[PDB]
């Protein structure tokens, strides 16, 4: 990289990281997807 | 309705057949349970024979009585070889299964399924 | 030599499926309707065999739909409805039959178009 | 683009976010929530409308194979923008 | 043509002949004969005639089929008799080969070939294990493929792909159990099917 | 006592001819004697012709009226009304 | 005798003059590739790709335009014919926009496959393509029209099924386009249609943009319920979810449409559901509870309550199985106020017999009629495809059709008598012209609204057009086994009611007030706390919460239609089931379920306990409803009529209007539709 550097782009890491597995920084996984059915909400006042 | 026979000819000479299977089975479970160590007494184990064989007690076609008596002679086989583990004997037993509700009640309180 | 054998051809004990899913399923055997998205025809040719459709549950760890249900993707191929219900019989499932829906024949005229006095006469091209 | 629940944990470029009474944020306690902070939406908001003097113009993306299919956008509407459909690249006839 | 393959007219003509030698010979047993167009030869038998078929293409002066490269299973649902059994034979007198099917249900047994070929005794195994057909005098027919107890013969089309039970290690107990399946993700069922025919010229009569 | 009245038979079999006599001839007759009481006719192909009474309580008796002529359709129409089973 | 004999590929054929090219390959299971030939729309003949040889005939000709001629041998799979195909393919494709992995057509595309099947493999255009740009036609339909092929499928669609004129082309030669010129909404009951004959991606469904791929959907068969006509649809699922709903084809029924509300309310599944069992607190608020606490607190009132002090009310969107099982239920505390929302006059014969509440003709049969005279009606919104299936008459079989009522538009001209009840009485006594071409018809049909019957005077109503078709049944004018009397209903749980002898409407309980009210699904809002005692006890079991879930002591939560296989009864009295899709969501549990559940805790067991038990039970009820598709023929109007006399009843002087008299009272109807956010965008662009 010395001689042929790499392309700059501005969304690229700036600081690599090593493997943070057994870290508190290490990855965990979830769903990036939102709630797919809505309850319904009762009423908050009195009227049975 | 003419068919080729695997091994009996009619019913007669097929529950000949699971007889010598039953009897051979009752007489292997002792040796099974100290072979294997297992902690289910004697009478548990041929407990659990005859429980397989009554719930086949309905079938009046001998080819299916035949091929459940050559299927019930591998088990058997594969018992007294000691080809099976303490693992495969005890599948017969589902101890780590939980009791699954059976009456209409508590199934419908679980889930959907009928 | 043959022997004779008078009794419903039934398989059930010696299949290996567990009680559940032989007693508690529903076969459905049905010939598949055509996509309405397509004018292809070349799917509703054979017969299916598919089974009730049972919960699917998000998991837990990444949201993905769980199952329970082992037959939950099976879907075989009949060629006629007779092979489909010889089939589900011998294995012990209840099953409904529906009939075939075929597209009834029409009658196409081009020259209906440019009708001189009647309704299907069309107001452009 | 990113930015905390009232209870601190970022929202993802999806939206995604656990609410107040789910318990399944415990999975981050004494670890993190990975989160990518380059949201696609902001960074090509950012980049500026090409002008043009045709009709029609073509965008492939860049980099010739490298981009994306080529696709051929009609830019007679004057009210807003043409947007290529795979890399959302804005073009307007002056 | 570069991008088709060659036909071989000359190995057509070969097989078809044969074909019709060995339909004129053992006409107990031949239902139909055929060749298909990349030029394989097939005799379809009357499950009977299983040992005949078989001895007379080995032992056969004009045929010399002395090995077995493979026997195996085909289970068509829709069939009255769903399980096509398939023996593929090769002649290195000739440098031929030659497939033989029979067919046979979930109850009706089939002679076994061991006499034969003794290399048929495992892979009669194997389909008795995969598919249950049951093989008539084998030497020793039992599972060869699956785990001791399995249930079930996994390669017909109705067995689940991913089956009935599965396994874990029960701390309680201290071994491995067997549990109902249950999957964190279903296997997703795909419809890939065009609705446009592809190839005319197997067109089915309506 | 007899709180519903249900008859069911087939729309051209023989063995609701009968029953297809009485409906034709005496329910509406039937129909003005008993004002505030449902009497669901429902026809449907191939069926069996029966006579269903519902009493207090959801409990129900089924008569058959196959190959009935239209007077013991009539016949076990009376006995229905007059129970209080 | 009329058949005439022609070959494809050598093989025999006889088909009846007329018969087109590409219907002669259908008879011998070969499928002309096409794109602009639908077999519901005119013929047009202008995208070629149905082009074939002809044997000893130098011209390729038009398969699907064509008419076959006696000894014609039709080679499907010539090179001449294939050579056509290759061609018309690549023209098809020279401008068509780089688009399938961004177009939601892709991998159910018709240019994709017959491109795969029928063109070549690559391309040699070598210049710059067209670009057009896209037309707003209202939120339900996007238009990405750079991808239109211009095979006018959607502008015949429009003219000739929906009755709208608003698409067309303009321009020329490479630049014409497909659109409304001005910019114009399509908004049409019937408009998403042209999603599914676009054979492109021209077209497609907003509300599904981007959400899924073809080959990853699972297809459940079922059935709809927004309406009563019991369109046959396709719930297509993914990973538990409903992703969309598709028109399944039944020639008897919808044909291959379904309506806007049917395609797109779906939406209204996944917003404002019942998902936990409540009850009230100690401050009078609904709170989760166990469905073991809920189920006890119902029983224990159950228990202490008999006869009338406990009614119920049945909504629309309730199935069979649910019906029986609470009649069922409330019969053994001998209470019989099983009630339904929807009236229909128990005058005369009342629900007694089922041609008196039936469409008699069904819905076939309006192509056989030659008058249709609708009364108290806007079938266009009620009945959508029924509606169409008269335009379909109409169009094609010269039908003449008449109204009495509001002057609604029917996408079709026809004859407005007026909006007076009084018309009926001029018809029947014969001074009315257009008595004179009701006894001049051969098959006439008489058709009266349900939502006419919801007037005080229904009863008057139903007797004047019932003694209408008894003066054309008097006459001799038609045939004899033709049914004249029609109701057309628009709620699709309402059939079953009156099958399995349900009160219509809730006349029974405004005379005695319950005690103990259950509220099956009933989000109509005809019984309020209003019209009930102060501390009457209301269990409302549903899957939304909408009218009749926020007043309820006791909420139970239900299934929806696509979550269970319950049985429903369209218009006709034709019985037909829906299947699972996907299950339930949260604790919601299938309704009969409940109920049986609920019997057993409360003492009275009910006698099933399976889906095939209580369907079972169905059929001691009323046997009709387990002969699934079919449609059980009703007779006996003559007594019908007879009882109909009996009681004199006045007609009122308001005139008939019915619910739904533009396209903004048609999105919303029930429970489902309110919630769906895809409803509301369509009445806000329709009044906006
Ligand atoms: S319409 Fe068909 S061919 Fe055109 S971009 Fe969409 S998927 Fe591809
Ligand atoms: S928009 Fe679709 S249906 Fe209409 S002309 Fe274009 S390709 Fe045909
Ligand atoms: S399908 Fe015949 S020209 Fe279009
Ligand atoms: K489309
Ligand atoms: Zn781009």
């Amino acid at each position: 990289p010395t001689v042929k550097p790499p392309t700059a782009r501005k969304f690229i890491w700036t600081n690599h990281k090593f493997n943070l597995s057994g870290t508190p920084q290490q990855y965990v996984p979830y769903s990036t997807t939102r709630k797919k059915i809505q309850e319904w909400v009762p009423p908050s006042t009195p009227y049975k | 309705t003419s068919v080729k026979p695997i091994f009996s000819r009619d019913m007669n000479e097929a529950k000949r057949r699971v007889r010598e299977l039953y009897r051979a089975w009752y007489r292997e479970v002792p040796n099974t349970v100290h072979l294997f160590q297992l902690d289910i007494s004697v009478k548990q184990g041929r407990d659990k024979v005859r429980e397989m064989f009554k719930k086949n007690a309905h079938i009046t076609d001998p080819r299916v009585v035949d091929l459940l008596v050559i299927k019930g002679k591998m088990e058997l086989e594969e018992t007294i070889k000691v080809w099976k583990q303490r693992t495969h004997v005890m599948r017969f037993f589902h101890e780590t299964e939980a009791p699954r509700p059976k009456d209409f009640l508590s199934k419908f309180y679980v889930g959907h399924d009928p | 030599q043959l022997i004779t054998v008078d009794e419903k051809l039934d398989i059930t004990t010696i299949t290996g499926v567990p009680e559940e899913h032989i007693k508690t399923r529903k076969a459905r055997i049905f010939v598949p309707a055509r996509n309405n998205m397509q004018s292809g025809v070349n799917n509703t040719k054979k017969w299916k065999m598919e089974f009730d459709t049972r919960e699917r549950w998000e998991n837990p760890l990444m949201g993905w739909a769980s199952t329970a249900d082992p037959l939950s993707n099976l879907v075989l191929t009949f060629s006629t409805k007779e092979d489909a219900v010889a089939f589900a019989e011998k294995n012990g499932w209840s099953y409904d039959v529906e009939e075939r829906k075929v597209p009834k024949p029409k009658s196409k005229s081009y020259g209906a178009n440019f009708s001189w006095n009647k309704r299907t006469r069309v107001s452009t091209k | 683009g990113v930015r905390t629940s009232p209870t601190g944990e970022k929202v993802t470029h999806t939206g995604q976010v656990y609410d107040d009474g789910d318990y399944r944020k415990v999975r981050f306690v004494g670890r993190q929530k990975e989160v990518n902070e380059n949201f696609a939406i902001d960074l090509i908001a950012e980049q500026p409308v090409s002008q043009v003097g045709s009709r029609v113009i073509s965008c492939d993306g860049g980099g010739g194979a490298l981009g994306h299919p080529r696709v051929y956008i009609n830019l007679d509407k004057e009210t807003k923008t043409g947007t290529c459909g795979y890399c959302g690249l804005q073009f307007r006839q002056q | 043509r570069p991008t088709v393959r060659p036909r071989n007219d000359v190995a057509h003509k070969q097989l078809s002949a044969f074909g019709e030698y060995v339909a004129e010979i053992l006409p107990k047993y031949v239902q139909q004969v055929q060749v298909s167009c990349f030029n394989e030869l097939e005799i379809c038998i009357h499950p009977d005639g299983v040992i005949p078929v078989l001895t007379f293409l080995r032992d056969h002066s004009n045929a010399q089929f002395k090995s077995l490269a493979d026997l195996t299973a085909v289970d068509i649902p829709t069939r009255q008799n769903r399980f096509e059994i398939v023996y593929n034979l090769l002649s290195l007198r000739f440098n031929s080969r030659i497939r033989v099917k029979t067919y046979t249900d979930e109850l009706t047994p089939i002679e076994s070939s061991v006499p034969v070929y003794k290399a048929a005794n495992w892979y009669e195994r194997e389909i008795w294990d995969m598919f249950g057909v049951f093989f008539a005098n084998h030497p020793d027919l039992r599972r060869i493929l699956t785990d001791y107890g399995f249930e079930g013969h996994p390669f017909r089309k109705d067995f689940p792909l991913s089956g009935y039970v599965e396994l874990r290690y029960d701390d309680e107990v201290k071994r491995v159990v067997a549990e109902p399946v249950e999957l964190a993700q279903e296997f997703r069922k795909f419809d890939l099917n065009s609705p446009w025919e592809a190839f005319p010229a197997y067109r089915q009569p309506p | 006592g007899l709180r519903e009245i249900r008859i069911h038979l087939c729309q051209r079999s023989p063995g609701s001819q009968g029953v297809r006599d009485f409906i034709e001839k005496r329910y509406v007759e039937l129909k003005k004697a008993n004002p505030d009481l449902p009497i669901l006719i429902r026809e449907c192909s191939d069926v069996q012709p029966k006579l269903w009474a519902r009493y207090a309580f959801g409990q129900e008796k089924n008569v058959s009226l196959n190959n009935f002529s239209a007077d013991q359709v009539t016949r076990a129409l009376e006995n229905v009304l007059s129970s209080k089973a | 005798s009329n058949l005439i004999e022609v070959f494809v590929d050598g093989q025999s054929v006889m088909v009846e003059p007329g018969t087109t090219v590409l219907q002669a390959c259908e008879k011998v299971g070969m499928q002309i590739p096409r794109f602009c030939y639908h077999e519901r729309l005119s013929v047009a003949g202008n995208c070629r790709m149905c082009l074939v040889e002809i044997e000893k005939a130098p011209k390729v000709v038009a398969a699907c335009a064509m008419p076959v001629m006696k000894g014609w041998n039709i080679l499907t799979n010539s090179e001449k014919t294939k050579k056509a195909r290759e061609g018309v393919m690549e023209f098809l494709l020279a401008n068509h926009p780089l688009d399938c992995p961004i177009c939601d057509q892709g991998g159910e595309c018709d240019l994709q496959d017959q491109s795969m099947m029928f063109g070549s493999d690559r391309s040699r255009f070598l210049e710059g393509k067209r670009a057009v740009e896209d037309k707003n036609i209202g939120p339900l339909v996007k238009t990405i029209m750079t991808r239109c092929i211009q095979c006018t499928r959607c502008i015949r669609f429009a003219s000739e099924i929906a009755g709208v004129d608003d698409l067309g082309t303009t321009g020329r030669g490479n630049d014409m386009q497909v659109g409304t010129y001005i910019e114009k909404m399509f908004m049409s009951e019937l408009s998403g249609n042209i999603i599914d004959i676009c054979p492109v991606g021209a077209l497609t469904s907003k509300p599904y943009a981007f959400t899924a791929r073809p080959w990853e959907t699972r297809k459940t068969e079922s059935i709809d319920v927004m309406d009563a006509v019991g369109s046959n649809i396709v719930v297509s699922t993914r990973t538990g979810e409903v992703m969309r709903i598709l028109p399944r084809m039944h020639e008897d029924i919808n044909e291959e449409w379904i309506s806007d509300k049917t395609r797109f309310a779906y939406d209204g599944l996944k917003r404002q559901r019942l998902t936990e069992p409540m009850v009230r607190n100690e401050k009078g608020l609904l709170t989760h509870t166990t469905w073991e606490d809920a189920l006890s607190r119902v029983a224990g009132m159950l228990q202490s309550f008999q006869g009338n002090d406990v009614a119920a009310i049945a909504g629309g969107l309730v199935d069979a199985e649910a019906l029986i099982a609470l009649k069922d239920l409330l019969n053994r505390v001998d209470s019989d106020t099983l009630c339904t929302e929807e009236v229909f006059p128990t005058a005369g014969a009342g629900t007694d017999l089922r041609s008196n509440y039936l469409l008699n003709t069904t819905i076939a049969g309006v192509e056989e009629a030659d008058v249709v005279l609708l009364v108290g009606t806007n079938p266009r919104f009620e009945a959508p495809l029924f509606n169409a299936r008269i335009r379909k008459s109409w169009l094609h079989n010269d039908l003449k059709v008449a109204l009495i009522g509001s002057p609604v538009d029917l996408t079709y001209r026809y004859d407005h008598l007026g909006d007076s009840p009084k018309i009926l009485q001029d018809i029947a006594s014969g001074s009315h012209p257009f008595s004179q071409v009701l006894q001049e018809a051969k098959k006439p049909m008489v058709i009266l609204g349900s939502s006419a019957l919801q007037r005080n005077d229904g009863a008057a109503i139903l007797a004047a057009v019932s003694n209408i078709a008894q003066k054309i049944r008097t006459s001799s004018g038609v045939t004899g086994d033709w049914k004249v009397m029609n109701i057309l209903h628009r709620i699709a749980s309402q059939v079953a009611a009156l099958d399995l002898g349900y009160k219509p409407g809730v006349e029974a309980i405004q005379k005695n007030p319950p005690k103990m009210l259950f509220l099956l699904g009933a989000d109509g809002g005809c019984i309020t706390r209003q019209d009930l005692p102060k501390d009457c006890f209301i269990v409302y079991q549903g899957h939304h919460g909408d009218v009749g879930a926020p007043i309820a002591d006791v909420i139970l939560p239900g299934a929806a239609y696509t979550e269970k296989s319950a049985t429903y009864v369209n218009t006709e009295g034709r019985a037909q089931q829906t299947k699972v899709a996907v299950t339930p969501p949260g604790l919601a549990r299938e309704d009969w379920k409940i109920i049986r559940a609920l019997s057993e805790i409360a003492g009275m067991t009910l006698p099933y306990d399976t889906l095939d038990q209580v369907r079972n039970r169905l059929e001691e009820v009323s046997p009709n409803l387990v002969r699934y598709d079919d449609v059980e023929g009703a007779n006996y109007f003559q007594q019908a009529s007879e009882l109909s006399k009996l009681v004199n009843q006045q007609l009122l002087a308001d005139p008939l209007v019915p619910p739904q008299l533009t396209i903004k009272d048609f999105y919303m109807t029930d429970s489902i539709s309110r919630a769906s956010q895809t409803m509301a965008k369509c009445v806000k662009a329709v009044t906006e």
